[PDB]
């Protein structure tokens, strides 16, 4: 990967389907 | 158990009554189609995005 230590470590923290049904997608 | 479900509640498995084997389901290819065009001034040529 081509980020800093630091944005490491925000890329990991942000982690908390839905894939296609209904006419709903996502750009 | 002879239904499958998902968090949102719609039905994603089905167990096969004859065999006793487990499908899955999945919708089939909707979409939204779209054009590119460089100015029909310049040129008329496009291309399709899908
Ligand atoms: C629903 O009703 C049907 C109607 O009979 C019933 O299907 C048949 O059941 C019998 C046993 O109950 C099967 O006989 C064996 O089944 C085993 C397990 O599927 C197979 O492995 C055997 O065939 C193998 O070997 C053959 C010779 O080497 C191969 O040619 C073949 O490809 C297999 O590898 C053996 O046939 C019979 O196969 C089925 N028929 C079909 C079309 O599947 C079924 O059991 C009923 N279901 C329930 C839940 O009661
Ligand atoms: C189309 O492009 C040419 C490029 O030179 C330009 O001269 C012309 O004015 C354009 N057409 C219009 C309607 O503006």
């Amino acid at each position: 990967s081509k980020r800093s230590p630091i944005e490491d470590l925000l890329f990991n923290k942000v982690t908390l389907c839905a894939q296609k049904f209904n006419g709903l997608t996502v750009l | 158990q002879q239904f499958g479900r998902d968090i949102a509640d719609t039905t994603d498995a089905v167990r096969d009554p004859q065999t006793l084997e487990i499908l899955d389901i999945t919708p089939c290819s909707f979409g939204g189609v779209s054009v590119i065009t460089p100015g029909t001034n310049t040129s008329n040529q496009v291309a399709v995005l899908y």
